[PDB]
RNA sequence: CGAAAGGGUCCUGUAAGCAGUAGAGUAGCCUUGUUGUUACGAUCUGCUGAGGGUAAGCCCUCCUUCGCCUAGAUUUC
RNA sequence: CGAGAUUCCCACUGUCCCUAUCUACUAUCUAGCGAAACCACAGCCAAGGGAACGGGCUUGGCAAAAUCAGCGGGGAAAGAA
RNA sequence: UGAGCCCGGGUCGAACGGCCUCUAGUGCAGAUCUUGGUGGUAGUAGCAAAUACUUCAAUGAGAACUUGAAGGACCGAAGUG
RNA sequence: GAGACCGAUAGCGCACAAGUAGAGUGAUCGAAAGAUGAAAAGCACUUUGAAAAGAGGGUUAAAUAGCACGUGAAAUUGUUGA
């Protein structure tokens, strides 16, 4: 309901990267990851961490992690003018494991 | 290739239409001719075989047969039609009241957005004593008709599908006098008919599918090579076919929850496989198990109809006792027929002990 | 802003190649204000411009 | 409806780590060892049909968790 | 591991095919950019049209906007001792 | 009859015509004619190989090929020095 | 000093920053290209646009003369009308 909002996500790289070419896998996990933030949170103005990319980078051009734990944050984006009212920043977040974990809503207090 | 499946064209619909019932005479019992299912896979078994003659005669063989989902379809219309020196002509058809959803859903295209407003005026005119006019149409078709159809639907919210919407056909109704098909599908109207009550076992069908597509594939596949004569490119696949005599092996009742015992495996399980019918599902309805393979993908709609002509062979008059239906898994090289045979075959497990 | 002149600039001041040479992403304003070889020297004195050691070469 | 998760079904073939004197072997202590000790250690065995993958064109979900939704543009006798 | 016992295959060729490696050419749509060859006018058939001549004529088959892709046919040929 | 001649309407701005003779570099559909301009083809053929790019931020009206930082690749002293 | 000559595809190759630009190792070869307006009076100012420019406005007898400039054909093309 709320505007601002953040949760915490797992994207099945596998099942989006399933088939493609191995030189092109880790630019087409970056590219599903925007679909996937585009999609959960409805901002087509998505925004990923530079640590994000470190860890979709993290084994080479075709070594994408089946599954990554992100954490998606819908925020406002107030500019002067701005097309989009709000955008969505996408951080990597450090786990144990990045499986059994269930979507959680993060509180900011 | 033949020239008689040319113009190699795409099938005009995805339903697939009979093009033919059986000729009707008036000395045979009122009955309905085709019936519409959902292929769900097929299964491996062994018959018993008493074929007198054959070197498997007395012995147990090995069999590939076709499963179809087969939810009772629902009766909700009759059409009359009329001779003319043209062919038949469609002289009216009277629909039930209370039409279903599903059949509405088939009738409108974007179903999400619309005030679904069909046939309401049609109900209106049962409701406010224009019961004489449909009275009058019912009796138009008695006395001015020479063949009777039935309108009836399928029940996709029963068949484990994504899809919403059913199917519409016309069944001919064949053995006796025009006023008693009348009084007959009047009567089957808001009921729904099952496959058994239209088919039982050991009869030979013809199954009308349209046969799977690979799309613009070259003459190598599209003929089988090494002016309309000479082999071209083009669409290969997606063809309408009626395949003929195809024998009905059983009918499971769905709610037996012991469809795939025999009287010689008495082991109280369904037909679905072990994990389920892979991209398909589980068969939790009436299903028919034919011989053979049979057109179309899984999930496709499927009309069933009765042979043509009565038969010539001492297959169709067979007998098929059944030893025992394959439940294994189709995922993979599966070896159990059932969960509690893996358990007993495999011991206790690890997180058997941690979950208990 | 364009910052070549202040990259290869920095190289010579810092007598390192242009890839051993780090400016600051965070005052890329003051690196570009500076250009000259004397406020080359004042950045990197400051801080701003960094030479980056050697690519560890282990032997063991 | 979508994303995760759980269970099922398939594929591979027994994870990391720790421990047992089982351990072929590599060396120190003090003096003779008839059963001397202390450390390292291939390989073995146990925890372990475990560990990993599982629809991307596999299967199921009783409130398993989270989110979405009566839109906005054109055209029609 | 055992005097351990028993079974199978070892060829040449100036021959052919397949698999393997290397070399070369191999490519649909979208945004942008962007030629040339060639061009009387045209392009649906069958028979007939004396001069082994038909594409326009006779008389028949017929024949319904605008397109996409594939392509294996036609729109190319003699001159005669 | 014809080659042609005359008028009206519109545009335009500085010279031109009838009649009788004289004179000639005097009349075009062709010359694979000359010069120039313009089409169909056609938004078609096509815009190669050197494995490879990605995230954030900055300048700018506008950023795949402009820059800074971070990654992922490469030349490998007979170098892409 | 003249002409029953030619009149910018004509007349010398050159009416113009023409034996120039350009081509060839070199000997050499060698073009295309004139015209606003009487007078620049060659558009002040306003507005949109990043800008180029556009729209108002203005000069002029004329902008149906805006330095892509006298008149402005055909081939070819766009829009509207049938």
């Amino acid at each position: 309901i709320a505007d601002v909002v953040a949760r915490e996500y797992t994207i099945h790289l596998h099942k989006r990267l399933h088939g493609v070419t191995f030189k092109k896998r880790a630019p087409r996990a970056i590219k599903e990851i925007k679909k996937f933030a585009q999609k959960a949170m409805g901002t087509s103005d998505v925004r990923l961490d530079p640590q994000l990319n470190k860890k979709v980078w993290e084994q080479g051009i075709k070594g994408v992690p089946f599954r990554i734990r992100v954490r998606i944050s819908r925020r406002r984006n107030d500019e002067e003018g701005a097309k989009e009212k709000l955008y969505s920043y996408v951080q990597a977040v450090n786990v144990k494991n990045p499986k059994g974990l269930l979507t959680s809503v993060v509180e900011e207090e | 290739g033949s020239l008689a499946f040319l113009p190699r064209k795409r099938a005009a619909r995805h339903r697939g239409r009979v093009k033919s019932f059986p000729k009707d005479d008036p000395k045979k019992p009122v009955h309905l001719t085709a019936a519409m299912g959902y292929k769900a896979g097929m299964t491996t078994i062994v018959r018993d075989l008493d074929r007198p003659g054959a070197k498997a005669h007395k012995k147990e063989v090995v069999e590939a047969v076709t499963i179809i989902d087969c939810p009772p379809m629902v009766v909700v219309g009759l059409v009359g039609y009329i001779e003319t020196p043209r062919g038949l002509r469609s002289l009216t058809t009277v629909w039930a009241e209370h039409l279903s959803d599903e059949v509405k859903r088939r009738f409108y295209k974007n179903w999400y957005k619309s005030k679904k407003k069909a046939f309401t005026k049609y109900a209106k005119k049962y409701a406010e004593n224009n019961g004489a006019s449909i009275t009058r149409e019912l009796e138009r078709i008695k006395k001015y008709c020479t063949v009777v159809r039935v309108l009836a639907h399928t029940q996709i919210r029963k068949t484990p599908l994504k899809q919403k919407k059913a199917h519409l056909m016309e069944i001919q109704i064949n053995g006796g006098s025009v006023a008693d098909k009348v009084e007959f599908g009047r009567s089957l109207f808001e009921k729904p008919v099952t496959i058994d009550t239209i088919f039982e076992k050991d009869e030979m069908i013809d199954v009308i599918a349209v046969t799977k597509g690979h799309g613009f594939v070259g003459v190598t596949a599209r003929w089988g090579t090494k002016q309309w004569t000479v082999a071209r490119a083009g669409q290969m696949g997606y063809h309408h076919r009626t395949s003929v005599n195809h024998k009905i092996y059983r009918i499971g009742k769905g709610d037996d929850e012991a469809n795939a015992s025999t009287e010689t495996d008495l082991t109280k399980k369904k037909i679905t496989p072990m994990g389920g019918f892979v991209r398909y599902g589980e068969v939790n309805n009436d299903y028919v198990m034919i011989k053979g393979s049979v057109p179309g993908v899984k999930k496709r709609i499927m009309t069933l109809r009765k042979s043509l002509f009565t038969h010539t062979s001492r297959k169709a008059l067979e007998k098929v006792e059944l030893k025992w239906i394959d439940t294994s898994s189709e995922f993979g090289h599966g070896a159990f027929q059932t969960a509690a045979e893996k358990k007993q075959f495999m011991g206790t497990l690890k997180k058997d002990l941690q979950t208990s | 802003v364009n910052l070549r002149t202040q990259k290869r600039l920095a190289a010579s001041v810092l007598g390192c190649g242009e890839g051993k040479v780090w400016l600051d992403p965070n005052e890329v304003s003051e690196i570009s204000n500076a250009n000259s070889r004397q406020s080359i020297r004042k950045l990197v004195a400051d801080g701003l411009i960094i030479k980056k050691p050697v690519t560890m070469h282990s032997r063991s």
